[PDB]
């Protein structure tokens, strides 16, 4: 080996390498000062995190609407523990509460004998409903009690004194309160006089059990300044009414309906659905139903879906289904009526094995929507589109950015985007990654560009892209 | 026995915990598939503790992976593996603890947002050059220093412990049930598997640090199997209960989007003591470092005896007694790793590499059971544990291979360069006087600027 020894390196390293030593030591420290003191200056002046916004349950996913339970089952099944045995499904739609209901007793017209505080035993018994709220509890599924006080009439306000109703529903509230329900649903308040001032004794009682539970209206009214009356007093209160009920089939004046109705409102919470008891299929035809789930479950709000919404159920091109209540298809056994006119390709059965089934859509959407920051409190904003088309980016703060495209026209077009209609924290980049499409032939997660996209006719595009 | 249990103990629990579960889960897809993950390295470590164990009474030579594979194999493969563990293991170990010192650090301050990366790559850097200047001065500051971290990591393990089985207590299980447990989100393949093992193996990764102190031990032979026994079952079940512990204080989905899983647990379950955690976390990231760089040191030295490295990273200063050259090459290494890469890629480059020299170690003993059959054994161990551990490491190296070529083919690939240099240093012998004067020069230079000189 070669190497100096102890002495000698003692002789050699004496006379100005401890000035080398000290310095170098003295400059390493230096150095180090700096780089803690950078780091603090870059702490200092970064970006700041932005605050949650604490959502309630009824903000991380949709509702499922139930209008009568007898052709939710079939015969035989239409009661509340058939019901109790459908919650795995429920579940597996991905489901954050049920509007059930009404079950409260109302022979025919009779103001006296119309109980709302007892359950009627057609539809089972109290112990029925205790045990299927704490399996629906159990499962993280809220269930809503309907209180519409006349179902089973022409009209659902009765043709007498109001005031007598109003007292029974307010003993109904808080009767349910008592029992356990997440809330409460009444309908047809068009019939209703001085609405606004019972809507907002009715909020004022539901919240005062707790801040946890919510209040629905519904309504048929399909024009904007009405339902702005009603809301300018309650502005925690989801009111759905028929404001999309026409489709024009056009994607600039759907843009123009949502882009009004959101900025008279300004910002708040609101309810997406074409009508208050009434499937998508009645308003639309089959093509147009993978673009129109894929817009509700895109848009700010809580979506409002009816049962075999998700299959594409119609009544009105299968006869022997009234249009009130259309008996669900879970397999080709489900319409005994008329024997072989059901395809094991309308019903669930027959569509949980396809992925390219209108069911697996709804799945994915609802896992997406039930999931994601963007989605589930990002804010929205739409900009410049196409002939036809509805483009809009939902972004919240450093999260995955989500754009999304919609053809509502029959001809097929081209993308152009058009900028400077949004932040500087929000703007489009080149490329961005596909997540689906509603019909296939488009592969998913292949980084699309934004500046040549094409558009079939009647197909929705929905994109991601990170924070940049 | 519990002389050296202690220290099988203080090796093995380093940071993995406090970084691993955000990556296996994400591999795993469900809770009950991840808590096998867990246990499963939790018995591929005892078998290779076992024949590490073997291999070491059958070789009474100091040095590890080094001293036994020179043994059996010859100088090249020594010489292949000290070129592995100088340039990648240690290094990118030390570089991952030091990346998660800065999370968990900065992560109180952006709760809901990443830390800017620039901020969190100086002050990982800082943390490991305040270390290396505290290793550099002095040896029983070093010591007591690591005392008092091990104290701090056992102390915030007890306390996550404890506070997993009082909510245990209170009926909150939701995710441990068997409806939940096996929630599978994504179909588990086969690649993602072996993904997620070599995540969870960094965390039992130091086992064999044991047997660089084999001679300092008394009584190797009745003590190293009752020492194996009683540590790795321990050691499986702390970092089970941990992870049970966790998953019953936040959703799997929360838990994946954290970057700092502990910490999102003291600021939900401590509340206003949260701020006890994170500290006691970092002490023990810590407790890493520090002690890293020791074996480091103990390396160089081994590097320098059988004549591989050269000799001035094996000198000691002349007052304090430091050695100054391994400890600055050192920094230097992780300092040249932590620019490039994240950190579960320097993650999965770690494991990929320890598991490699594992099983070449391995059939290193298997090839010395072969070759010398007469032997002297303190302790025989059955053929069955060399064929399992060999099967699994060779599926587990084939399947990582198909999942991610890159990483690995970049570390065999710095492995094969280690080659021309051994042959052009050690194998050629006739080198010319440039070279030697080149070599005298530089030896001279690093003996005056350091005021080094070699150990007696
Ligand atoms: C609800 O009732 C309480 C108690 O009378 C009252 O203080 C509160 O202002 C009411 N809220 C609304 C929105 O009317
Ligand atoms: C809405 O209700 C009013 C009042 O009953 C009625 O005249 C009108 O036809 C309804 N509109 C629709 C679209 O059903
Ligand atoms: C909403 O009203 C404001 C105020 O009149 C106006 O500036 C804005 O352009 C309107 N937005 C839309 C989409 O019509
Ligand atoms: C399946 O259902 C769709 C939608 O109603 C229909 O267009 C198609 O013809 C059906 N296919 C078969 C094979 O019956």
């Amino acid at each position: 080996t070669g190497l100096s020894k102890e002495e000698l390196l003692k002789v050699a390293g004496s006379p100005g390498w401890v000035r080398t030593r000290w310095a170098l030591l003295l400059l390493f420290w230096l150095g180090w000062l700096g780089m803690l003191a950078g780091a603090v200056v870059i702490i200092v002046r970064a970006p700041r995190c932005r605050e949650l916004p604490a959502q309630k349950w009824w903000h991380t996913g949709a509702l499922y609407r139930i209008g009568d339970l007898q052709a939710f089952q079939g015969h035989g099944a239409g009661n509340l523990a058939g019901l109790k045995g459908r919650l795995d499904y429920l579940s597996s739609l991905k489901v954050k509460g049920l509007v059930l209901g009404p079950i409260h007793k109302n022979q025919k017209d009779d103001v006296a004998q119309t109980d709302l505080l007892q359950i009627d035993p057609n539809f089972g018994s109290k112990e029925d409903f205790d045990s299927l709220l704490q399996s629906a509890k159990k499962k993280s599924i809220r269930v809503i009690l309907d209180l519409t006080p006349n179902y089973r009439g022409e009209n659902s306000w009765f043709s007498t004194q109001v005031d007598t109703v109003a007292t029974k529903v307010k003993d109904a509230l808080e009767f349910w309160l008592q029992a356990g329900v997440d809330g409460f649903q009444v309908r047809d308040i068009e019939n209703l006089k001085d609405a606004s001032s019972f809507l907002a004794e009715w909020q004022n009682i539901t919240k005062g059990f707790s801040e946890d539970r919510l209040l629905i209206a519904g309504t048929n009214s399909s024009d904007l300044q009405q339902i702005l009356s009603l809301l300018e007093s309650n502005k925690d209160l989801l009111l759905t009414s028929s404001y999309l009920s026409d489709s024009g089939s056009t994607g600039e004046h759907t843009k123009s309906l949502v882009t009004q109705y959101l900025n008279a409102t300004g910002n708040r919470w609101c309810s997406w659905s074409l009508s208050q008891a009434r499937l998508l299929t009645s308003f639309l035809p089959a093509q147009l139903l993978r673009l129109y789930q894929l817009m509700l479950f895109t848009l700010p709000g809580t979506p409002v879906f009816s049962y075999g919404d998700e299959i594409g159920l119609d009544a009105a091109a299968l006869p022997g289904q009234p249009m009130e209540a259309p008996v669900m298809l879970w397999d080709e056994s489900s319409f005994p009526d008329i024997p072989g006119a059901v395809s094991a390709n309308m019903t669930v059965k027959g569509q949980s094995e396809d992925p390219g089934s209108l069911l697996s859509l709804f799945r994915r959407l609802s896992d997406q929507r039930s999931k994601e920051r963007s989605l589930l409190h990002g804010d929205f904003h739409a900009f410049s589109a196409g002939p036809g088309l509805f483009s809009y980016i939902r972004h919240w703060d450093q999260n995955e950015r989500f754009l999304v495209v919609l053809n509502f026209g029959d001809v097929g077009l081209s993308a152009g985007l058009q900028a400077s209609d949004l932040p500087a924290s929000a703007s489009l980049p080149a490329k961005a990654d596909l997540l689906l499409s509603t019909q296939p032939g488009r592969e998913e997660g292949s980084p699309l560009e934004l500046e040549r996209l094409k558009l079939e006719p009647h197909e929705g595009l929905l994109l991601r892209f990170p924070y940049a | 026995l519990l002389s050296a249990c202690t220290i099988i103990i203080g090796n093995i629990i380093g940071s993995g915990i406090f970084i691993s579960p955000k990556g296996v889960l994400e591999h795993s897809g469900s809770v009950g598939l991840a808590l096998f993950v867990w246990v499963l390295g939790g018995g591929v470590t005892a078998l290779g503790s076992l024949c590490y164990a073997e291999l070491g009474v059958a070789i009474p030579k100091s040095g590890g992976d080094y001293a036994y594979v020179t043994e059996i194999f010859g100088g090249l493969a020594g010489f292949l593996l000290l070129w592995s563990a100088v340039l990648i293991m240690y290094p990118t170990s030390l570089a991952v603890i030091s990346m998660t010192f800065s999370n968990y650090v900065l992560q109180p301050v952006f709760p809901n947002c990443i830390p800017p990366t620039t901020a969190s790559r100086v002050l990982s850097m800082a943390c490991l050059m305040l270390l290396t200047w505290v290793n550099s001065s002095s040896v029983r500051w070093a010591t007591r220093i690591q005392d008092m971290f091990t104290g701090g990591k056992l102390l915030a393990l007890s306390l996550i412990i404890g506070v997993g089985l009082l909510q245990i207590f209170q009926g909150h299980f939701e995710e441990l049930r068997p409806s939940n447990a096996f929630a599978f989100w994504m179909t588990p393949s086969v690649g993602h598997l072996a993904l997620a093992f070599l995540q969870g193996s960094f965390a039992f990764s130091g086992w064999n640090f044991l047997n660089y102190v084999t001679e300092e031990m008394v009584d190797a032979r009745k003590n190293l199997p009752r020492a194996i026994f009683i540590s790795i079952p321990l050691v499986t079940f702390v970092y089970t209960f941990t992870n049970i512990a966790y998953f019953t204080a936040m959703s799997p989905q929360e838990l994946l989007s954290s970057n700092a899983v502990a910490v999102t647990f003291g600021e939900k379950l401590l509340g206003y003591f949260s701020w006890v955690m994170p500290v006691s976390v970092a002490l023990s990231t810590f407790g890493g470092i520090n002690g890293y760089l020791f074996t480091y040191s103990r390396l160089c030295f081994s590097g320098a005896r059988e004549g591989h490295l050269p000799s001035l990273l094996a000198m000691i200063h002349v007052r304090h007694c430091t050695p100054i050259p391994a400890l600055l090459v050192c920094c230097g290494a992780t300092a040249v790793i932590m620019l490039v890469g994240d950190t579960y890629t320097l993650i999965n480059y770690v494991s990929f590499i320890n598991y490699l020299c594992y099983g070449v170690t391995i059939l290193g003993l298997l090839l010395l059971r072969w070759r010398r059959p007469a032997l002297h054994r303190p302790i025989k161990v059955n053929l069955l544990i060399p064929v399992a551990y060999l099967v699994f490491w060779a599926f587990l190296l084939v399947f990582s291979f198909i999942s991610e070529p890159m990483v690995c083919g970049v570390g065999v690939i710095i492995i094969l360069t280690g080659v021309p240099i051994f042959f052009l240093g050690v194998f050629w012998r006739s080198k010319p006087k440039c070279v030697h004067r080149l070599t005298e020069s530089m030896t001279h230079w690093g003996q005056e600027l350091c005021f080094v000189v070699y150990p007696q």
